[PDB]
């Protein structure tokens, strides 16, 4: 079968730069039959340019695409906010058809600091034998951020599990949860809860804390 | 407007059946290259089947012999019956008209997650993430729901039946069942007036939960 590898496999850009995704075909493709699709989380995939260089309806001018043989390239000749997704190539010269592995866009933007929130766990919730923390950091840039959680001063470890949201289509930040789970016996023995942050936006770590029963 | 419409989808048994389907609007399937396609979780997309005008099928090696591509020319619909599915199955399904014998493909349907697993269904338990000091800041405030245990994916969050708003991926829980926060992001000075209800929809447990968001000092 025709191997198709994409490079790069990641790609970071500011909005209004060029980007260049490559595909290479480890045998020459026939005709220049050659598509690109562009796939947002969560979404199917959207044709963006078939038969190497042809834009399919509807598509943004600022997509393109070009080569022959062996080599094809996907332009963004000028990055929007909204680009950030996946992208596939796929040849259809020789059967089977296959698709490359995909190169991610990630938007680059300023450096934005989360403002970070918590959350008790509900009374309804405890009810059950079990309390979940929640902490939220919210709109900020970049993606890496560590995340600690402190009861009663003492580091946890083993008992947070996090999530991150896709980029923010228009201002490219994330947001990130963080949720603590313990038991309701352990949530009870215990008076301060804290999440403490850092990231690259903030000066100094921020802590962000309540104490059991407010 | 040149569409496909899929239906089916859901939780399956390892070694059952699951049929998908698509309704196709503005092209006939009768007369086009169609085909399946999936992307299990994280990974790439890998054809499935084809199926051509004068009829002829074709396979990949991991489901030939045990997935049919079909057609009903006179409902303008094209089907997928898999069997004997197994876990390395699971993956979101779409269905697609081909431009080329070999792909090209201009028109997707929106896709469904086809789940393999021996688990039982479990509905959502849904709980408030009450707006506080602690979530506010200045002007706005978060509130949200915590939707937490529940098998398989996905469930769907609305809020008020839109702004502001960021539902997490779930995560895996070491229990084998999911978990996701939804918060919004609302004006400070709503949260004594305003009431905020989370409406949680999780299909494969036919669970409807509104769940009312208060806050707490």
């Amino acid at each position: 079968e025709i191997v198709l590898t994409q490079s790069p496999g990641t790609l970071s850009l500011s909005p209004g730069e060029r980007a260049t995704l490559s595909c290479r075909a480890s045998q020459s493709v026939s005709s220049s039959y050659l598509a690109w699709y562009q796939q947002k989380p969560g979404q199917a995939p959207r044709l963006l340019i078939y038969g190497a260089s042809s834009r399919a309806t509807g598509i943004p001018d600022r997509f393109s695409g070009s080569g022959s043989g062996t080599d094809f390239t996907l332009t963004i000749s000028r990055l929007e906010p909204e680009d950030f997704a996946v992208y596939y190539c796929q040849q259809y010269g020789s059967s089977p058809g296959t698709f490359g592995q995909g190169t991610k866009v990630e938007i680059k933007r300023t450096v934005a600091a989360p403002s970070v929130f918590i959350f008790p766990p509900s009374d309804e919730q405890l009810k059950s034998g079990t309390a979940s923390v929640v902490c939220l950091l919210n709109n900020f840039y970049p993606r890496e951020a560590k995340v600690q959680w402190k009861v009663d001063n003492a580091l946890q470890s083993g008992n947070s599990q996090e999530s991150v949201t896709e980029q923010d289509s228009k201002d490219s930040t994330y947001s990130l949860s963080s949720t603590l789970t313990l038991s309701k016996a352990d949530y009870e023995k215990h008076k301060v809860y804290a999440c403490e942050v850092t990231h690259q936006g903030l000066s100094s770590p921020v802590t962000k804390s309540f104490n059991r029963g407010e | 407007e040149v569409q496909l419409v899929e239906s089916g989808g859901g939780l399956i048994q390892p070694g059952g059946s699951l049929r998908l389907s698509c309704a196709a609007s503005g092209f006939t399937v009768s007369s086009n290259y169609m085909s399946w396609v999936r992307q299990a979780p994280g990974k790439g997309l890998e054809w499935v089947s084809v199926i051509y005008s004068g009829g002829s099928t074709y396979y990949a090696d991991s489901v030939k012999g045990r997935f049919t591509i079909s057609r009903d020319n006179s409902k303008n619909t094209l089907y997928l019956q898999m069997n004997s599915l197994r876990a390395e199955d699971t993956a979101v399904y779409y269905c697609a008209r081909d431009l080329y014998s070999s792909g090209g493909t201009d028109i997707w349907g929106q896709g469904t997650m086809v789940t393999v697993s021996s688990a039982s269904t479990k509905g959502p338990s849904v709980f408030p993430l009450a707006p506080s000091s602690k979530s506010t800041s200045g002007g706005t405030a978060a509130l949200g729901c915590l939707v937490k245990d529940y098998f398989p994916e996905p469930v769907t969050v609305s809020w008020n039946s839109t702004s502001g708003v960021h539902t997490f991926p779930a995560v895996l829980q070491s229990s084998g069942l999911y978990s996701l926060s939804s918060v919004v992001t609302v004006p400070s000075s709503s949260l004594g007036t305003q009431t905020y209800i989370c409406n949680v929809n999780h299909k494969p447990s036919n669970t409807k939960v509104d769940k009312r968001v208060e806050p707490k000092s």
